[PDB]
């Protein structure tokens, strides 16, 4: 089911996911580790 | 209300992610003379902490 | 003024926009849009100023004439108006379009740069954008300026 | 169209020969500055213009007989090498400038001298067609003459001004 | 010499075109050694250095959508010979079309603000 | 007006150029490759337009009806088929002389109707 | 006479015109070259403006002349002619455009980019297709 | 892997292709080499979406780039390239539920 309205809590949720899977400086250690 | 796109493919997570590290810690950087967050980006990195 | 700019669109898309003395179509159809919205920004300002009360610290910062301009108040409270580089409106960085949030051809005020918002009332992202853009401009030519000027 | 501000500080500083920007204000003297269209007449008098600029079209052909054209025009009948060019010549940029094919064989004429000869049109006609021919590779010289002709020679103005234009001045 | 007598028959000849002049019932052979004789007499060079005059006469009497040129022929000869635009002023569907280009013209050719 | 393209020799896929037959007096196309003459039905061998008017209508394509970043209306049905919906863009050609003429493509497949209004 | 289309391929010093290119890479009919360059003979526009390329090189037909002509604008222009005509090959082998492929086999592969790359060059020269932009970050690693 | 799977797919091969036949057709560019031909790209376009929003051939980084006016699809695998995340939406509608 949709999430209208309630995104400004959910659209945080993502990011707040995003930045514990990567952290700030992912691209630096990704290229350094390939 | 009268269509404008109706064929969006990707929307943004957030509009505000745009920003950099150092302009990210600026409250209300859309209130600014953009220059003003340009100069609160350099300035930012001075701040003693 | 928005509707104005549209008619004017529609008028171009139609052929039915008579160029101007020295200007081509295309050239003349932008400086209708520009001449529309400085008429847009300036009224609004003007507006603006009428509407300010005695104690308003910003009048009297401005006519003391110690620091500001009428245009300083316009854009704080009214509106902040068109952002250009190089004297143009924004232009298309994208295929036909001046980023990945309007649609192709899109000539319209805030498809091209114009900021409706006040600094109050603060800058859609679109236009957040399109307003450091316009400013950069300022950077640029204040570091070279420096080094020119000296020689 | 101004260059102005440090730009033109630094081109006075130090004389030079190429401006970003060379122009001229020519003020006009009598009817042409009194009227728009007499003006326009000198602006005309001025403003370089080359066989391009009146230019349509350009096609090359060869054309048997004159008597017997490949080509629907029957000027060449009253006028009088199949190897042919043609150029047709657009009406809105001739009388932009008061200018007559009778100018324009002149100069073409004047240009290529006797062994390259001129069947012109006449200026109300409904196309404006120049029939051009080597008077005895013939191919590429008419091609030559294709580019070199409509690039190069002048049939109106002075040569070294780009473009000239009209003005009722404010300041 | 026979350049002069050549000319004026095809004037002769041009004046003919759509039985105008039979219509207006006119002899047109004294028309065309006249309209010859006013080129030259302008254009006096035994040559005619400068037959576009004559040419451009043949040619624009034969213009059709000018025939009304070839009717008038009341203006004379004599004013014939000399008109500028080759007299296709008398068109007057050209001479609009002309006048409105230039019209154009006179504002395309401006500064930009 | 026209618009002469090439012509390739059929003993070599060579270009053919023009020549003038001094006898006959005809127009011949000739390979410098190869001693082939074959006889040329234009007459014209060389064309030039300096205005330069083309149809950008042609070059559209009907493909571009699906393109997701391109407005659609139907306030303007297709001509051919009838169907409402319809893609609109400017030329999108650059050198266009002076134009900001609107095209539009038919947002209906295997219709592919392109037009301009 | 005008619209001259040349390559500047590596370790040449000159450039060279490219259907001289082409015939090096072994393309010897300018129909199957054109073929790799105007995708659609529909096109009177297209095939006019290459038109004057193919006037130019009607003096090399040859694959070797070809190489040769390419070996003696070279950097390393050895006297003797067959080390020149090598040195043209090693040029277009590996040292030009290593992308589509560097072995010797590779000729079709680099003969269809480099049909692409002047197709290209023609549509922008027709004014069909826009400028590619420096500052265009899709075209920055 | 994405030459395999374009290959395997009903691409013709650059090399195999009748030179007349590249006028109705979109030219596959991989990494920058035109490497196929497509005569439906609205089907290769659709497939390679979906593997790559399932992680299958095409990585999360690779980028399918399809030119509708020039028909053209070119598909970055190569490092280098900034790219961000966005959220998906096939209807007037996120897939984010
Ligand atoms: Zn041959
Ligand atoms: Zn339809």
């Amino acid at each position: 089911e949709i999430t209208p309205d309630l995104w400004q809590e959910a659209c945080w949720i993502v990011i707040s996911s995003y930045f514990d899977e990567k952290g700030l400086v992912r691209q630096q250690l990704d290229s350094f580790d390939e | 209300e009268v269509a404008y796109c109706s064929t969006y493919t990707h929307c943004e997570i957030h509009p505000s992610m745009i920003l950099g590290v150092c302009a990210s810690i600026i409250p209300f950087p859309d209130h600014n003379q953009s220059p003003r967050n340009t100069y609160q980006s350099a300035m930012g990195k001075q701040a003693m902490g | 003024a928005k509707q104005d700019v549209i008619e004017v669109i529609e008028k171009a898309h139609n052929n039915e926009l008579e160029p101007t003395p020295g200007n081509t179509l295309r050239q003349t159809f932008e400086n209708q849009v520009n001449r529309i919205l400085n008429d847009a920004r300036d009224k609004t300002g003007s507006s603006a100023q009428k509407s300010l009360s005695e104690y308003n610290n910003f009048k009297s910062m401005v006519v003391s004439g110690a620091k500001g301009s009428k245009i300083n108040i316009s854009q704080v409270i009214a509106v902040v108006g068109q952002q250009n580089v190089e004297g143009k409106r924004i232009p298309f960085g994208f295929k036909h379009r001046t980023l990945p949030h309007f649609i192709k051809d899109d000539y319209g005020p805030e498809s091209r740069g114009f900021v409706e918002n006040s600094y109050l009332a603060g800058l859609t992202p679109t236009e957040f954008f399109f307003h450091a853009m316009g400013g950069r401009e300022g950077l640029i030519d204040t570091a070279v300026k420096t080094a020119e000027t000296g020689y | 169209n101004v260059t102005l501000g440090v730009p033109r500080l630094k081109e006075l500083i130090n004389i030079s020969k190429k401006p970003k920007t060379p122009s001229l204000t020519v003020f006009l003297l009598g009817q042409s500055a009194r009227d728009a269209e007499r003006a326009k007449d000198i602006l005309c008098r001025l403003e370089h213009t080359t066989l391009r600029k009146v230019t349509a079209n350009t096609a090359i052909y060869y054309d048997p007989n004159p008597q017997s054209t490949v080509v629907a025009e029957d000027q060449e009948w009253v006028n009088v090498s199949p190897w042919l060019l043609r150029v047709e010549l657009d009406r809105k940029h001739m009388t932009d400038r008061k200018l007559t094919m009778e100018q324009i064989a002149e100069k073409i004429n004047a240009g290529f001298g006797d062994d390259l000869n001129c069947i012109f049109n006449d200026d109300n006609a409904e196309k404006l067609v120049l029939r051009i021919r080597i008077m005895n590779d013939d191919d590429v010289f008419l091609r030559c003459i294709e580019s070199n002709m409509l690039t190069d020679m002048t049939l109106q103005g002075i040569e070294q001004i780009s473009k000239v234009y009209m003005h009722l001045p404010q300041t | 010499d026979s350049v002069r007598l050549k000319c004026r028959e095809m004037l002769a000849a041009a004046l003919r075109t759509g039985d105008d002049y039979i219509a207006i019932g006119a002899d047109e052979e004294e028309l065309g050694s006249q309209i010859e004789e006013a080129i030259y007499q302008e254009i006096r060079n035994t040559d005619m250095k400068y037959k576009n005059r004559v040419r451009s006469r043949i040619s624009n009497l034969k213009d059709a959508k000018n025939p009304n040129l070839r009717k008038n022929v009341n203006i004379p000869p004599d004013l014939f010979a000399r008109m500028t635009a080759e007299e296709m002023a008398s068109d007057e569907l050209k001479e609009m079309r002309k006048n409105l280009t230039k019209e154009a013209i006179r504002e395309h050719q401006m500064a930009k603000t | 007006p026209g618009f002469v393209g090439i012509r390739f020799c059929q003993e070599c896929n060579n270009m053919l150029y023009p020549k003038e037959d001094k006898e006959n007096r005809i127009l011949l196309y000739a390979c410098r490759n190869c001693d082939y003459q074959q006889e040329a039905d234009n007459s014209c061998i060389y064309v030039n337009k300096i205005t330069h008017e083309v149809d950008e209508l042609t070059q559209i394509i009907a493909d571009v009806s699906q393109d997701p970043t391109l407005p659609r209306t139907e306030d303007h049905p297709c001509q051919k088929c009838g169907h409402k919906e319809a893609v609109f863009f400017q030329s999108h050609s650059a050198r266009a002389e002076d134009a900001m003429r609107l095209y539009y493509v038919c947002t209906a497949p295997h219709c592919g109707h392109r037009w301009t209004e | 006479i005008g619209q001259r289309i040349v390559a500047t391929l590596p370790y040449i010093k000159q450039e060279v015109p490219i259907i001289i290119v082409f015939r090096a890479l072994g393309f010897v009919s300018d129909r199957d070259i054109l073929e790799h360059i105007i995708y659609d003979f529909e096109d009177p526009e297209m095939m006019e403006m290459v038109k004057p390329s193919l006037d130019e090189a009607f003096v090399i037909q040859e694959q070797n002349v070809a190489l040769n002509f390419i070996g003696s604008r070279g950097a390393k222009p050895g006297v003797t002619k067959e080390k020149r005509i090598k040195y043209a090959k090693e040029v277009l082998q590996k040292e030009m455009l290593p992308h589509v492929g560097v072995s010797d086999f590779c000729e079709t592969k680099k003969a269809y980019f480099l049909g692409y790359m002047v197709h290209r060059l023609l549509l922008a020269a027709l004014g069909r297709r826009e400028l590619d932009d420096r500052d265009h970050y899709g075209n920055k690693r | 892997p994405i030459l395999e799977f374009l290959e395997e797919w009903s691409m013709e091969n650059l090399e195999e292709i009748s030179p007349a036949a590249i006028a109705d057709a979109t030219k596959i560019f991989v990494n920058g080499c035109w490497v196929g031909i497509h005569k439906d790209p609205e089907q290769l376009m659709n497939t390679l979406r979906k593997l790559r929003r399932q992680m299958d051939i095409i990585v999360s980084e690779v980028s399918m780039i399809r030119d509708i006016r020039e028909r053209e699809i070119r598909i970055y695998t190569d490092a280098g390239r900034i790219c961000r995340p966005l959220l998906i939406v096939e209807k007037q509608k996120l897939l984010l539920k």
